[PDB]
């Protein structure tokens, strides 16, 4: 009944959405941290016992 | 007219049709991956003078910590790996391992059970038939290197027909003395020591002069698609281990000296392309069996 | 697909009670069962791939008009998901449930002359997997109890060593045995491994993977019934109950 | 008397009786529509220097994302289409595609399974039989254009009976020299170069004078109901592709040089009205096959 | 003995060795793409009652605006496309187009220039040799459909050898009357109308009974890798147009009825796989020539 | 790579002035030309690809010890980028510039007996592109005007009509002709971005493609590596 109008004209510069593109690129940085952190913990601690 | 054939190409028994789907293929891949770490854990144990690398590798493989009381057997993975090996060899062997157990074991490590990533070269020499006229003796012996001894006691030279099949890619023939070989309906060249042939070209005729016997040594190369993890040295060792451990003792089955002979014999059987895929998966399973049993003898 | 998803003896027998015989019978002509054929598998080979068609494939085949074909169509539906082409059976028989045919004398079908060894050989028991053999053995036990052939069923198990080890344990007249049974009979399900949209070489394996991939789509489809989220919307008659008993058991 | 018949009309092998329902007809139409998108996307990828349009269309066709080091073959959709094509050709070919797979693939795109919206013209010339007297020789060569060479060695003129069947609509006869042709029990007309004939009119008699041989060139046109998406050029290209790949290599089947020959041969056999329906679906399937392989090639 | 060979297979002339690099391949692809837009824009101009769509297409193709008092020739792109077509046909052609001109014309649009993205089926039938014994006459007529007429005058049946080369993929043989055909050293089957053959399977022997002549109709299909924009209908039209315009009129060359005969004849020449790549680029250029000249007649 | 980069007649003549004859002669033993061979092109075909070897390929080949061999080695360097194996020419001759050999009598070389038709056939002029042919005609004109054979060069051009259309418009010994020349002679230049790292079927096309792709890397790094060895000489 009350359906708000959503306009994203200011968000797009032509066909490029700057905010979405920059947000997605940060996952590549997170991938580097995950792999480096896992390797560093494995070498420092080795096999674990309980 | 006498007919001579290779001994290992005679009557290939039907292979099993179970455990060849995507789920079971990843189970064999996981077993190969985890058995490799089991062997590599022994080397790591020596460096640190501790058994904790081996405990970690055994626990992942067997879902249980090793105990000093009992002999290490490998647990459920070892039992599943042994049974699927039996099923691959013969159709008569039962398929006793449930799918749910294969499902659970295949989830231990991340792998793709794709058996067509790479290729391997198999060196068994297929001689389907050697046709010789009367008053001549032909003896075929050997699989990796086939020695064909031919003697004619007749008055004149005899023609011997060689049939190498249609599967092998390259066959090299080396004679004790220079001889003449040519395809059907082709002129015969000067005597030469070494011939390179393609079995698809057709039957080959060899002139056998009267006198001293002529012996031809044959070597063959065949390419069969195999997974990237295939290692022929480990597969061959696993084949001998399985035969000695009584994993192939089933009724109405044939026995072979090597996995090289086993895979080529099924290839040359009728509708043989069906058997090649199953035999390749068996080879990867034997590769895992060789590493697992060397780390945990029973 | 729905029959292949059942993973317990209770669910399998419950499905057979509500499923009529016409679902087992297929009205597509299919092809003759035992033939050496060449099929196309372009993902793996350029040449045609030899194979032999069989009755436990997922595709309908032509079936004999005798009672042997009807039982063999029921078992193929249970183990493969599709039946065979046996037309003009009749309204009276087709409206009965699969369990009624296998277990009840009032259907009007006489099956006491059936030979379990010949039926198993025609169904290619050697090619069946562990779950498929367990499902077929369930059908044999129900038929034996209907005809008073319990002794013959046990002797047939004694002759076949692998079948005796995996034989399900339940008395076809007592519901307490069905509830206790813990055998896993699922053929399709949610896969723990990596399942890809790739072809398989043989007809049986390729057709089985189609049901496995179809079940995943069915699981996330709107037709699937989610007991956890929509239990109140189910009708009371067909709602899941702990004290669920088959009629006469 | 001597009897001569066209080579391509002899012994039409039975066509398959499977995958002819509405659900399977929808699957073939869906495959043809999706294959056309596949070939157009590959053109767009070339013009845009980007693989996005092709990956976009391959995902819809094969339900899988293309990955490097794995050969692109069309996924499960290619497997179903190739095996269904074999079943249409011969009744000896197995039916190995489940009904669950056909229904799933038919739902990918919205399209009608109608195979009788439009029509097409086929140019194979049906010469069912040519009956000649003792002292004459008759030879028939060709399918699209049939040349009948007749030589008379007898003392007098001979009569040759021509039977063009009942299916073809019009037959145009052109002769190397003017010749006389008339229907049964009809006075012969003056010698003419060309004759326009209705095959339903009946057997036709040709007067063959003593002397140099007379060669008659025959062209025929027939109307067969086909879907609107039918394209004769694409169907013919797919027919040769299916032959080269060996999908038509089945036991006890007959081989034809063109799809025009195949559809006309099945039309003239008994129960040909039922056979021609299956052949039309095969032609649409071959059109999808032709577009699929040209987009995804193998050396 | 007598030997019969197809007319179009005799003496293929050498083809050009210029404008076959990556930069020149893109130019041919650019010309085809821009020529297609010229045809479409003319249709749009006629429907919309405005010359604006045609002016844009001509300006892109010819680098100049159309003028009412100047003949529409296509500009420098048309001259370059005409000259490369002359060079492809024969090695004796001038090949005078500069590399700077070719490179600048390939920048008008972005295209890969790959000539192996797809395939095309060619229907020309290659009968390399028909070997017939004495008292028999054999005649070969036609290229797209080859009719072989054989008469046996001698006392008994004669054997006739057919050679279809090693390039064609499949060959269908149809006879006026049922006939017997078999490979070398193979038993003859019962007579039947139609034979499907693989040309790589050696020469074929045909039994010719004494009496009425036997006529065999041959159809063949060969697959040659072509770019995705290849269109056989437009290539055929361009080939006929180029001959009439005199683009192929060079000394010491052979003329063919169609581009089908041209490409197959060059394939069967000694080291013919070198020429087949150049012939495909020529076919694409002829496809651009047909569309451009139909839109801008001269 | 430097010689193939020149795109004007005055750049090409300037380069030949500073380049000794040593750079036009290879010390690699190579292979005999005019040989029908089968090469591997696996990007396109599974089978071996027929081709014929030639002197104007980018690879060094065995050369003859006569004057004809030395002139052919010079031209091959200009049109293909590599010379030929002619051993023990002489220290004094190898120090002279390429232009000195072609246009000066102080070198001690006699080239009056050269047949321009034979040299062109030995260099496979039929397989040369327009830029390569123009470079070859420049070397012929320089040799002709040194020997007083201006008429022979013109008569040779009349016989070969296609070569006459692309003949360079410069008269040796006149500076005005070189200044106003507008010829384009660049076999290798900064590539258009459309160029890809893909193989070509022919021996000549692949070797030319290799020079084109490696020009950008050579342009950036040649100066420092040359200076690292040139200093303290």
């Amino acid at each position: 009944f009350a359906l708000a109008q959503i306009n994203a004209d200011d968000e797009f510069i032509g066909a490029i959405d700057k905010e979405s593109a920059e947000y997605l690129d940060e996952y590549a940085t997170l991938a580097r941290d995950i792999s480096n952190s896992l390797t560093l913990v494995k070498a420092a601690f080795g096999p674990l016992e309980r | 007219a006498n007919r001579a054939t290779s001994a290992f190409l005679d009557n290939p028994h039907p292979v099993g049709v179970n455990y060849v789907d995507e789920g079971s293929r990843q189970f064999v891949a996981v077993a190969e991956l985890l058995a490799s770490k089991l062997i590599d854990s022994s080397r790591e144990s020596d460096e640190s003078n501790s058994d904790v690398p081996f405990v970690q590798a055994y626990s992942k493989f067997a879902d249980d910590n090793p105990r000093h009381l009992r002999v290490k057997t490998g647990g459920k993975m070892a039992n599943a790996l042994t049974n699927v090996i039996r099923s691959y060899y013969s159709i008569n062997a039962p398929a006793i391992v449930p799918q749910v157990e294969i499902d659970r074991l295949a989830s231990k490590a991340t792998v793709s059970g794709d058996m067509y990533n790479s290729y391997a070269i198999f060196n068994s020499v297929p001689i389907v038939e050697v046709l010789s006229p009367a008053r001549t003796t032909v003896s075929i012996v050997g699989s990796d290197r086939a020695d064909v001894t031919m003697l004619n006691t007749g008055a004149g030279a005899a023609n011997i027909t060689f049939n190498f099949g249609q599967i092998a890619e390259t066959v090299i023939l080396k004679g004790s003395v220079p001889f003449q070989l040519a395809r059907l309906n082709q002129p015969m060249p000067a005597a030469r020591f070494t011939y390179k042939l393609r079995p698809l070209d057709g039957p080959f005729i060899v002139v056998l002069p009267v006198g001293n016997p002529l012996v031809i040594s044959a070597t063959a190369a065949t390419r069969i698609q195999v997974p990237l993890a295939f290692n022929k040295a480990l597969v061959e060792s696993g084949f001998q281990t399985a035969m000695n451990d009584g994993l192939f003792d089933i009724q109405n089955v044939n026995y072979y000296s090597s996995f090289d002979e086993f895979i080529i014999s099924q290839y040359h059987a009728q509708d043989g392309i069906n058997r090649v895929s199953t035999c390749v998966i068996l080879g990867l399973a034997l590769q895992a069996y060789d590493q697992m049993r060397r780390a945990l003898p029973v | 697909m729905d029959v292949l998803s059942k993973g317990s003896l209770k669910e399998l027998l419950a499905h057979l009670e509500k499923t009529p015989l016409e679902e087992a019978i297929s009205y597509r002509i299919g092809t003759v069962p035992y033939q050496n054929v060449l099929i196309s598998r372009n993902e793996y080979y350029n040449q045609l791939y030899p194979d032999t068609t069989s009755l436990i494939d997922g595709v309908s085949r032509e079936g004999q008009r005798n009672v042997n074909g009807l039982i063999m169509s029921i078992i193929s539906y249970v183990v493969s998901g599709s039946g065979h082409y046996i037309p003009n059976i009749g309204f009276m028989l087709l409206r009965r449930s699969i369990l009624d045919i296998l277990t009840k004398h009032d259907t009007g079908l006489v099956t006491n002359n059936l030979n379990y060894g010949i039926i198993a050989r025609n169904l290619t028991v050697s090619k069946m997997n562990c779950e498929q053999r367990k499902r077929m053995l369930i059908c044999f036990k129900l038929l034996a109890y209907k005809d008073g052939n319990q002794n013959d069923y046990e002797i047939y198990l004694n002759q076949n060593i692998p079948l005796k080890q995996i034989a399900p344990n339940f008395i076809p007249g007592d519901m307490r045995t069905v509830i206790h049974n813990q055998d896993q009979l699922a053929i399709v399900g949610i896969p723990a491994y990596r399942l890809t949209q790739s072809t398989e070489l043989s007809i049986r394996d390729d057709n089985a993977k189609s049901y496995k991939l179809g079940y995943v789509d069915w699981y996330n489809s709107n037709s699937f019934l989610r007991e956890r989220s929509e239990f109140n919307l189910i009708r009371l008659k067909d709602r899941d109950t702990k004290y669920g008993k088959l009629n006469g058991w």
